[PDB]
RNA sequence: AACCCCUAUACCUUCUGCAUAAUGAAUUAACUAGAAAUAACUUUGCAAGGAGAGCCAAAGCUAAGACCCCCGAAACCAGACG
């Protein structure tokens, strides 16, 4: 049985929704946003 | 240690252990003293008597020897006129 | 006209009394209450052990499972012998084989390595106890009906379906006859054409089927059969060799 | 009665038991641990560098190069010849009396290994160098049963207990093949082999089984009366005259030294399927099985 | 997949098909037989059981032949069963 | 397993005694093992936790727990620590009391 | 539906084909025939006379016993000699 | 990207097909059938796995022993190599000793 | 009231200690790394016995649950090809 993540889209949106009002690529690129969102929190 | 043999997929005994230690069924291991046959001419009677004693191993060593031997060596045996028969079972041991 | 009054053959413990169930028939729509049968309390009134039902149900599902899933390790993927580029000097990450699990098209690091067996056996006594629990649960929840025989007036499946509806036997019914060879032809024809009404011999009874089917129907000969086999487990010695070999008092 | 009857009438008012509402008993399904997430990921419980994290620590028993404990101890023959040492499962008089009181062993007939095994009184393992049962004295004070028992070894006090009550005790040798057959006869009969002869004791055991003090099966019957009287004198009881007992014939029943089973001779083939016995008539075969 | 027959049996199967099938029965029997050669380069035990000195117990003994290499030139002579070791 | 033979006098030389007939009139019953013995078993864990188990208990196991607590309280000097398992019909007791419980259960007639 | 006939132990002796290459060699020997007779008796069809050792087999059996199993008199005599030497 | 834009076709499962309806029947063939047959004899599959369980190393050893002589050349080579790799892993590597 | 005001020395790895001018990383998507015995523990079964021949047993025994990663050298050897 091969299992693959099917709802990764929603997992990404949990972080990016908090980064929409950021400047630059860190408002859309998860790798960048997640670090800045943590710092924001 | 060989945890899974190539022919049977079973644990193996370290036979070096079998040649040196006696396992009492209660879990204790008995051994001789290192050097008990070495340079007796330079050793005192009291020291030589200590070296002749059959002594017990500690917890850590007992755990190690148990791992290095398969279940066969831990079964209860009923050898006829076994010199160690009395020592296989503990008495009045608390905790 | 005379009531069919069945009594428990095997000795019942003195501190316990038999439980009872109506004896019914399938010969007519209203042919309920044809008799009254006593049932051994240690088979049909044991402690309701739902945890043991889980054990036996899970054993049944898995003991005969063999998984055929298999993947290739980095050693079994085609090619991949040579080092793709020198260790140093290229500015690239160091690699030893194009079939490494890091590579597209490479081997699988910790994939399935079938065929894989799941065989295991619960103690015989535990599997026997599970059957006792399943029978008691069916009786305790009014899902057990005892029949004198499985003979129907006709072989039409609609009759049996209508009979269950009128008698409020739920959506699915498990029908247990004593022996495969001696099953009445009428019930054989009706059940063969149905999906939720399934006919099995007594030797085929099992917990999974009993739980899947809402209603359980047993013939009176089947009841005697089951009590004998299941209670034998309670009073038997530890075996000296497999019970298939000759014993003084076994079989029967 | 708040248990059985309360647990079943309470089930009447609950939903039907089905495959959708089953669960394991609490405590029987310990959770599985996976190296995923902050707590269990990162270094995943393996530590940092070294052989530890990389999985290459040395073999069990290795001490880092110091001459290990299990090697620096001198060799000594504690276990030398262990696999050739004869073993005897002990059977106490307490256990024997217990089995008789519960009807598991019948004292009205001769008691041998077969009856002891069939009563689940003792478990014999011929593959583990068990040579039979040794009758031990434990329980002699309270042993009351009168028995004719055949064992492989018997203590002097155990013998006295048997014979104070009017019973008979004999010590009988079984070779490894014979012991397997006598313990589990039915598996042997399914092999379709002629009943073999019981081998004689090894030379080192011949003195034991030819001595009346041990009630050896190869000892001179004329010497038993004196041996039986000595124990009666030593332990302060009067030797009963078993010749006057109603069970005297049964008490005297003994196997021939070459016979595995009572009433069955070497070289007989048991046909269990047809419930018959096949006896060879060839003179050469009869000489082999009778010698 | 697996083969229906073990590979070591393949040669014997070939003898049951084709022209080999039609060979004389007496000849095919001579091919199948594989008697043990007489011991030349090793000394046979001479018994089936021996007493082991170390433990003093009766042990079964077996004669394991020494592999012998017969050079092709041996087939034009008469070496008496001797070959290269 | 054969049923135990009839004996003129009880207890037998080994000490075995059959269950009283009729059964005692108590809220609970304790069934004998298949070997016809009282189901009281010593148990140990961790090399130090000595425990006693009464098995095959039917009826009101809580009534048995109270009776056991009263019976053992004088011997211990305090209330015994116990665990009641209604599902399995088992009472678990801290400490070794097998001999005392066996005789005590036999006197009740189980 | 109706369940299939229960799986039963197919009765009767099973005699494999001796000329089949895939027949296990252990199912073709005399030891296999003896087990069939013990299990099924006369229905086996095994000549009961083939159960005892043949004349040649009986000669080998008697030779091994003579070599490795001495008589009581021999063992007793050997014991006496050993005891005298020790004394 | 990476997520489908339409619903997949609905999953139709016939819970009362003959296979599901008769699942488990004869699992007590021995207990209810005088022990003439063991339930393990109902297991169907590879000849080296019927009524037996083991870890991957044990399975590999068992298969080579029972059917190695019938395996294809390439398959047997991989099997021998797998046995060697697993022998080294289980006997020499790991956290515990 | 977007900014202006105030507060705030990216992250991972590696270390006695890193904003460090120590390591890796343009970004997105997908893929990519903890495998099992010895004992012990927990929860059932039966219990001086347990186990569906073997084994264990001075409360044991049977069954189950639950712990042991990934990538990388320079090399060594065999058989081919130049
Ligand atoms: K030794
Ligand atoms: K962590
Ligand atoms: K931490
Ligand atoms: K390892
Ligand atoms: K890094
Ligand atoms: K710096
Ligand atoms: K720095
Ligand atoms: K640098
Ligand atoms: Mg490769
Ligand atoms: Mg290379
Ligand atoms: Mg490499
Ligand atoms: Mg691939
Ligand atoms: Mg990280
Ligand atoms: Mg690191
Ligand atoms: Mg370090
Ligand atoms: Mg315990
Ligand atoms: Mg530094
Ligand atoms: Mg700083
Ligand atoms: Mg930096
Ligand atoms: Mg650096
Ligand atoms: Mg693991
Ligand atoms: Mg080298
Ligand atoms: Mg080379």
């Amino acid at each position: 049985l091969r299992n693959r993540v099917t709802d990764r889209y929603f997992r990404i949106q949990e972080v990016l929704k908090h980064a929409r009002h950021f400047r630059g690529r860190k408002n859309r690129c998860y790798r960048l946003a997640v670090r800045t969102v943590i710092r924001a929190f | 240690l060989t945890y899974f043999s190539a022919r049977k997929g079973k644990r193996k005994t370290v036979k070096a252990v079998i040649d040196r230690f006696l396992r009492l069924h209660c879990g204790l291991w008995v051994r001789r003293k290192a050097g008990y046959k070495k340079k007796l001419w330079k050793k005192t009677p009291a020291r030589k008597k200590r070296l002749r004693e059959f002594v017990f191993c500690n917890k850590t060593q007992s755990k190690l020897l148990d791992k290095m031997t398969t279940s066969f060596w831990k079964r209860r045996n009923w050898y006829v006129d076994d010199p160690y028969q009395k020592y296989h079972d503990r008495t009045n041991l608390k905790v | 006209p005379e009531p069919v009054l069945r009594k428990v053959e095997l000795p019942v413990p003195t501190h316990r009394r038999p439980v009872q169930a109506w004896v019914e028939s399938l010969r007519g729509f209203e042919q309920e209450r044809v008799g009254l049968a006593d049932l051994h309390p240690d088979v049909f009134a044991t402690a309701p052990r739902l945890d043991i039902l889980h054990q036996v149900a899970m054993w049944q599902k898995n003991f005969k499972r063999i998984s055929y899933a298999k993947t290739k390790t980095r050693a079994e993927v085609r090619g991949g012998g040579r080092k793709p580029w020198p260790q140093k000097g290229t500015g690239r990450a160091r690699h030893g084989s194009i079939r490494s699990p890091l590579w597209r098209g490479g081997g699988v690091a910790h994939g399935p390595r079938g065929p894989t067996s799941y065989y295991y056996m619960l103690p015989m006594k535990v599997r026997a106890l599970g059957l006792k629990v399943a029978l008691t649960v069916k009786l305790a929840q009014d899902d057990l009906h005892i029949m004198d025989s499985l003979e129907l007036p006709t072989g039409d499946p609609q009759y049996l379906t209508e009979l269950a509806h009128y008698r409020r036997w739920g959506d699915s019914v498990l029908l247990v006859d004593l022996t495969h060879e001696e099953m009445p032809q009428s019930i054989v024809e009706a059940t063969s054409r149905l999906k939720t009404f399934n006919l099995i011999p007594a030797v085929g009874l099992n917990v999974h089927s009993m739980l899947k089917h809402q209603t359980l129907v047993l013939t009176l000969p089947t009841v005697a059969f089951l009590e004998d086999k299941l209670l034998w487990q309670d009073s038997r010695y530890r075996p000296l060799y497999p019970f298939s070999l000759p014993y003084s008092d076994f079989p029967r | 009665q708040g248990g059985g009857a309360r647990a079943l009438d309470l089930l009447r008012g609950l939903p039907r038991v089905s495959l959708a509402n089953l669960k394991p008993n609490p405590g029987s399904k310990k959770p599985e641990r996976r190296p995923r997430g902050r707590r269990r990921g990162r270094k995943c419980g393996r530590g940092h560098k070294g052989e530890r994290q990389r999985g290459t620590r040395p073999r069990l028993g290795f001490e880092g190069g110091q001459t290990p404990f299990y090697i620096r101890i001198p060799k000594y023959g504690f276990n030398e010849g262990h696999s050739f040492r004869r073993q005897y499962k002990p059977l106490s008089l307490n256990r024997l009396q217990y089995l008789i009181d519960l009807g598991r062993v019948d004292p009205s007939q001769p008691i041998d290994l077969t009856q002891l095994v069939n009563g689940r009184g003792v478990t014999i393992q011929p593959l583990k160098r068990d040579y039979g049962v040794q009758l031990v004295e434990e329980g002699a004070d309270t042993f009351t049963a009168k028995v004719n028992i055949e064992v492989q070894l018997a203590s002097e006090l155990a013998i006295a207990a048997i014979e104070k009550n009017g019973g008979v005790v004999t010590t009988a040798f079984y070779d490894p093949r014979s012991l397997d057959i006598v313990c589990k006869p039915v598996p042997f009969f399914l092999r379709g082999q002629p009943i073999p002869k019981r081998m004689l004791p090894p030379e080192e055991l011949v003195p034991y089984y030819t001595d009346a003090k041990n009630r050896g099966y190869l000892a001179d019957p004329a010497k038993f009366p004196e041996a039986r009287l000595e124990l009666a004198r030593k332990y302060g009881y009067i030797l009963p005259d078993i010749t006057k007992d109603e069970l005297f014939k049964m008490l005297c029943t003994r196997k021939d030294p070459r016979q595995i089973f009572f009433g069955l001779a070497p070289g007989w083939v048991v046909n269990m399927a047809d419930k018959k016995i096949l006896k060879p008539t060839d003179e050469n075969l009869l000489k082999y099985y009778t010698s | 997949p697996l083969h229906k027959y073990p590979v070591w049996l393949w040669k014997r199967l070939q003898l049951r098909e084709g022209i080999c099938s039609r060979l004389p029965g007496h000849y095919l029997r001579s091919l199948e037989e594989e008697r043990t050669p007489t011991p030349v380069h090793y000394r046979p035990h001479g018994a089936k059981f021996k007493i082991n000195p170390k433990n003093g117990q009766r042990e079964r003994v077996e004669d394991v032949p020494i592999p012998i290499y017969f050079p092709p030139e041996s087939q034009r002579g008469l070496w008496g069963g001797e070959g290269w070791i | 397993i054969p049923d135990p033979p009839k004996h003129e006098h009880y207890p037998t030389p080994s000490g075995w005694q059959p269950p009283r007939d009729p059964p005692p009139n108590l809220p609970y019953f304790v069934r004998r093992s298949r070997m016809h013995n009282i189901p009281v078993y010593k148990d140990i864990t961790h090399g130090n936790r000595q425990m006693t188990v009464i098995r095959k208990v039917e009826g009101d196991i809580w009534a048995l727990q109270k009776d056991v607590e009263d019976f053992l309280s004088p011997l211990l000097g305090k209330t015994p620590v116990t665990q009641v398992n209604e599902v399995t019909g088992t009472l678990r007791i801290k400490g070794y009391f097998d001999q005392e419980l066996k005789a005590w259960l036999l006197e009740k007639g189980f | 539906y109706r369940a299939r006939p229960p799986p039963r132990r197919r009765p009767g002796p099973r005699w494999p084909d001796p000329e089949d290459l895939l027949t296990p060699r252990w199912q073709l020997g005399p030891r296999y025939a003896a087990k069939q007779f013990a299990r099924y008796g006369a229905a086996s069809g095994v000549v009961p006379g083939s159960l005892w050792p043949s004349p040649e087999q009986l000669r080998e059996l008697e030779a091994e016993e003579r070599e490795w199993y001495p008589s009581l008199a021999t063992m007793q005599e050997s014991l006496r000699v050993k005891q005298l030497a020790e004394e | 990207i990476g997520i489908r834009l339409t619903l997949p076709p609905p999953k139709v499962v016939d819970r009362w097909n003959e296979k599901r309806a008769m699942f488990g029947v004869y699992d007590n063939i021995g207990i209810l059938g005088n022990f003439e047959k063991h339930p393990k004899e109902l297991i169907r599959g590879p000849i080296w796995l019927r009524g037996w369980k083991g870890n991957e190393l044990q399975r590999c050893i068992r298969k080579r022993k029972m059917v190695g002589s019938r395996m294809f050349a390439d398959d047997l080579h991989n099997l021998n190599k797998r046995i060697r790799y697993l022998y080294k892993h289980f006997n020499r590597h790991g956290k515990f000793r």
